[PDB]
């Protein structure tokens, strides 16, 4: 449990790995977004560029699918989404390593949430904020990284939120290849999955019951190969929500609750899966992180508890 | 120069003794946050503020790495 | 307020003391010596808190430190401190 310091003068909001796992990039809100290397000689942690990227505090940053190159997004309170591209001529730990590419300006609220798409739709983004709207940007030219133009725009809320009233987003798509496009949605107390009809439009496909409270992160579990998917949800109650999404408008698909679980007695802020959907770990306000495993049945059952 | 606020997150912490009046914060090292508190009767005493884990991610190597609500570092738990 | 004197606890010359302060919360012990008149002779030793409404006390002369604690929801939490 070796530990290492960011280097950052201020919180640190969202922490991302890469494709290989070798890279994690640390969004913070001192404005600031630090990638981090691993060695392999010294097997330790360094910086590899630190740069100013955004007008405000940043609390989404999502690496891009390496097939697309070295793409970072970056979501933040100053109404911007800022792309960057690693520079491969330029030099260690100097801020110009990652040239700023595009800034998406068509959203009216400071957003919450960045998620790139999988590694079969395209070059796709999504962004949501505090007004209601999700706004998809897609990278339809290959030949230059700086056309990203508005595709899909759907309204999640009636209104926006309150000045004084906090609230949340979060996003996850879905990582199946053999399947229609389907997006997790979370806004407040409401967990929406959409899916791409046939008319290239996004429709409201199924709602997550439950909820009663504000939703801190949604997680969709890697689709491995099973004839199910799972989404975990960290909700600000106890509960940890995991749903069993059977699909068989392209394709009806139904909604069941796997578990609920209240073993943290506090806000659940990150649920997060493991590569192949075996591993939980969700992070709660009890100051522990408790790992889920599913033995013998399918309801998933508690293991190591690391404080 | 003018900056709209809006409120983020609200975290919330139960006192280690209930009926307080009043309390004060207590600058540490590392940017970590204690809580000074006076009670209804006028007893003081400090109440630590707990460092909740705010990011749990996975890896494809299975290992884990952990972000707190309130200081800088990160912490990592590898598989070897 | 109850300022409660024991005696037939301290070895030495010292007087234990019992204190409950005037809002009624919480019970304090004391070893107060009688031959310093500054006030550091009133060593504060222990201190047990949330007792909800205080509305009675007594000590146990027999073994050291029996203390019990009245309410007035009704319960006479009775418990150790030396």
């Amino acid at each position: 449990m070796q530990p290492f310091d960011s280097g950052h003068d201020d919180l640190v909001h969202d922490v991302v790995y890469d494709f290989y796992g070798r890279h994690v990039a640390t969004c913070s809100s001192d404005q600031h977004i630090k990638v981090f290397k691993l060695d392999k000689d010294t097997s330790n942690w360094e910086l590899s560029d630190s740069w100013r990227a955004h007008d405000s505090s940043i609390v989404a940053i999502d690496w891009a699918s390496p097939e697309y190159g070295r793409i970072i997004a970056s979501a933040s309170y100053d109404k911007t989404v800022k792309l960057w591209e690693e520079d491969p001529d330029q030099e260690e730990c100097s801020g110009r390593r990652w040239n700023k590419l595009c800034t998406l300006n068509d959203s009216k609220g400071s957003l919450y949430s960045v998620k790139f798409a999988p590694a079969h739709l395209g070059l796709k983004l999504a962004c949501l904020g505090n007004d209601g709207i999700l706004r998809l940007y897609d990278a339809l030219e290959p030949s230059d990284l700086r056309s990203w133009t508005l595709t899909s725009e759907m309204k999640v809320l009636s209104i926006p939120p309150a000045n004084h009233l906090q609230s949340d987003f979060c996003l996850s798509w879905c990582p199946s290849r053999f399947s229609p496009e389907k997006l997790a949605v979370s806004a407040l107390e409401q967990a929406i999955i959409y899916q791409r009809g046939k008319d290239g439009k996004l429709h409201v496909a199924a709602k997550l019951p439950g909820h009663k409270s504000l939703i801190r992160s949604i997680s969709w579990a890697p689709s491995i190969g099973r004839w199910y998917q799972l989404i975990a949800t960290g909700c600000k109650d106890g509960r940890i929500r995991i749903f069993k999404i059977t699909e068989k408008l392209q394709s009806n698909l139904q909604v069941e609750l796997l578990s609920e679980h209240d073993d943290h007695n506090g806000e659940v802020w990150s649920v997060s899966w493991n590569l192949t959907g075996t591993i939980l770990s969700s992070a709660g306000d009890d100051g522990k992180v408790r790992l889920w495993k599913a033995t013998y049945s399918n309801e998933f059952k508690c293991m190591s508890v690391i404080t | 120069n003018i900056e709209n606020l809006f409120v983020s997150s609200v975290h919330d912490t139960n006192t280690m003794y209930d009926r307080v009046a009043t309390f004060d914060y207590i600058p540490r090292s590392n940017n970590g946050t204690s809580l000074i508190c006076m009670r209804q009767s006028g007893t003081i005493y400090r109440m630590p503020i707990s460092e909740v884990c705010s990011k749990a991610i996975l890896n494809n190597r299975n290992s884990l790495l952990l972000s707190n609500f309130e200081n800088t570092e990160i912490d990592e738990i590898r598989v070897n | 307020g109850l300022i409660k004197k024991v005696t037939h606890w301290s070895y030495d010359n010292l007087i234990d003391y019992l204190s409950v302060n005037p809002t009624r919360d919480e019970v304090t012990h004391y070893k107060v010596d009688p031959e310093n008149e500054s006030d550091e002779s009133i060593i504060k030793l222990h201190t047990v808190k949330d007792f909800g409404s205080i509305t009675c006390l007594d000590y146990s002369e027999s073994e050291i430190g029996m203390i019990g604690v009245g309410e007035k929801n009704g319960y006479l939490r009775i418990f150790n401190i030396s």
